[PDB]
């Protein structure tokens, strides 16, 4: 979820993508319209 | 007790402006619990309701004549007046000014929605 | 708009008889109907309100009835001063209109 | 790097909604109750529950 | 080309900080901020449209924004962007802004209205450009060496990334109703309205002219405007009009990537 290799593909022109990040939806706040969520940050940026 | 008496000539030329001023006696239009109405009776026809006005200036009219009829208010003179532009030869009739109270009633029984006081009227002549 | 009609268009009866006039509306108006009496040269005067009760100060000989769409005006006994013109009027939904009326004459 | 896609929410008043499954990666759906959203001119829907 | 913007309209949305520490509904609102380039150039998305007047004619000096139930025009000279110290604006088109800015921890945008009123919105953010080479430096030198690098291109050509437009939902507005001594009145001003009251009779309809309701107080009715002729972006901050959306068209995202040296 948070290291090198969270997103994988076989070639830059391919359509098949594998993903293993965490995604959980949470309750909206009172009086507001929005879609909050929680997710692990990208692993490629961390490696750089 | 409130009584209604009018003023204004009942003789007008065609396509001109017909104006009827109904003055309040023993009362005032500053009251916020009453409407103010104008009604006509054509020869061979019953009473035709034209609409009503409110003391602040709120207005609503009959769909047929709304394109021409315009009501106003005169608090200092304690009067309410009607103005009907583009009069026709078919507009010769007898008019009456009347009043009615409005309030939040319940149980389907109330005095609301009925004309309680009436004027004397005029015989309008629309001719050249 | 609510369309109203009255029957009969004319009334001819002697002194002491019972006179009944019916008012029919094209739309439901529940308990919103009244009765107005018009003298010659004068404006109509309301005598019946709430479609059943009579106006205060009016003699008790006048009464009303009917419900839903058909309403009947009932006078217990005709009198010389009752020969006038009578109308009905509804008070449920705007715009508010009037009936065609009926003329009462001595038989 | 990756991107996340979020389409507009669906608000249904005086009723209950439901969702079906799909084959897209990392798909998720959920339903919440007891909402009373507002907009700039006043409340959205007439029902208060 | 600007032909793709002919049938669209601006919109309103929520903003977390209005300048005094409270929330508000604002005609300018922030979407996602992209920082993929290695030279430290930012790409911003807003809710107003730049370069187009109300009659779909091109003009570089004008922008249009959404007022209450109607669009209007304003001047470009008032547009500003800052993240602590002020930024420098390099290019604009439609919903998008390209800028360069110093390091900081906040980001704010603002503009000047048609009646001499200012607006602003603020979001948290973390900005720190990456380092190229084996030394850290603050400005461009006169004598040096060249290394590979990446940037954004000032081009308005068609690209392969697209966003969609849908039909707007109904818009409530309380001020339409007025109270006058025992009855409630409705004013229209030339639009379609949809009303529903829970009093006696359960009156409901779809009117285009003024009406009056008898013995039906306020605090029991609802109103909205329902006849629309333009399309709108499906922001995650506005509710859907129907269970299945009706797609009408799409527009493209400009300013693609390229290789350069620094």
């Amino acid at each position: 979820p948070g290291q090198f290799g969270d997103i994988q593909s076989r070639t830059p022109e391919s359509k098949d993508v594998y993903a293993n990040t965490q995604l959980v939806l949470q309750r909206p706040a009172a009086g507001t319209v929005h879609v909050p969520y929680s997710q692990a940050p990208s692993g490629f940026k961390y490696w750089l | 007790q409130v009584q209604l008496q009018e003023s204004g000539p009942g003789l007008v030329k065609p396509s001109q402006t017909l104006s009827l001023t109904c003055t309040v006696s023993g009362g005032s239009i500053s009251s916020d619990d009453y409407y103010w109405t104008w009604i006509r009776l054509p020869p061979g026809k019953g009473l035709e309701w034209i609409g009503y006005i409110f003391y602040t200036g709120g207005t609503y009219y009959n769909p047929s004549l709304k394109s021409r009829v315009t009501i106003s208010l005169d608090r200092s003179k304690n009067q309410f007046s009607l103005k009907l532009s583009s009069v026709t030869a078919a507009d010769t009739a007898v008019y009456f000014c009347a009043r009615a109270p409005e309030t939040y009633c319940s149980t389907t029984n109330c005095y609301k929605g009925y004309f309680d006081s009436w004027g004397q009227g005029t015989l309008v002549t629309v001719s050249s | 708009d609510i369309q109203m009609t009255q029957s009969p268009s004319s009334v001819s009866a002697s002194v002491g008889d019972r006179v009944t006039i019916t008012c029919r509306a094209s739309q439901g108006i529940s308990s919103w109907l009244g009765w107005y009496q018009q003298k010659p040269g004068k404006a109509p005067k309301l005598l019946i309100y709430a479609a059943s009760s009579l106006q205060s100060g009016v003699p008790s000989r006048f009464s009303g009835s009917g419900s839903g769409t058909d309403f009947t005006l009932t006078i217990s006994s005709l009198q010389p001063e009752d020969f006038a013109t009578y109308y009905c009027q509804q008070a449920n939904s705007f715009p508010r209109t009037f009936g065609q009326g009926t003329k009462v004459e001595i038989k | 790097e990756y991107k996340t896609v979020i389409p507009s929410p669906y608000v249904k008043c005086c009723g209950t909604a439901e969702c079906k499954d799909k084959s897209l990666p990392d798909y998720s759906c959920k339903v919440f109750t007891g909402v009373y959203p507002f907009m700039w001119g006043g409340a959205y829907c007439f029902c208060d529950a | 080309n600007f032909n793709v913007y002919k049938a669209t309209r601006p919109y309103l949305a929520h903003c977390p900080d209005c300048g005094e520490g409270h929330s508000c509904h604002s005609p300018i609102a922030l979407e996602r901020i992209r920082n993929e380039a290695t030279d430290g150039t930012l790409k911003i998305q807003v809710s107003l449209q730049i370069g187009i007047k109300t009659d779909d004619s091109h003009d570089w000096t004008k922008l249009r924004y959404m007022d209450s139930h109607t669009p209007a025009d304003a001047e470009r000279a008032g547009l500003l962007v800052r993240t602590s110290a002020p930024c420098t604006i390099t290019g604009t088109m439609g919903h998008f802004i390209l800028a360069r800015c110093p390091k900081g921890e906040t980001l704010t945008v603002g503009f000047t209205d048609s009646r001499k009123i200012s607006h602003t919105c603020t979001h948290p953010f973390h900005h720190e450009p990456p380092v190229i080479g084996r030394e850290r430096f603050h400005s461009r030198p006169q004598h040096g060496k060249e290394l590979p690098c990446s940037t954004y291109v000032q081009s308005t050509a068609a690209t392969a990334e697209e966003i969609e437009v849908h039909m707007p939902p109904d818009t409530p507005d309380r001020t339409l109703m007025t109270q006058q001594s025992g009855n409630v009145k409705i004013t229209v001003n030339g639009q379609t309205v949809r009303y529903k009251c829970n009093c006696g009779g359960s009156n409901e309809g779809l009117t285009t002219t003024d009406k009056v309701i008898n013995n039906c107080k306020i605090d029991q009715c609802h109103a909205a405007v329902t006849n629309h002729k333009n399309w709108q972006y499906n922001s995650p901050l506005v509710p859907r009009n129907a269970e299945l959306g009706d797609r009408k068209g799409k527009i493209h995202i400009p300013f693609p990537l390229a290789n350069v040296t620094c």
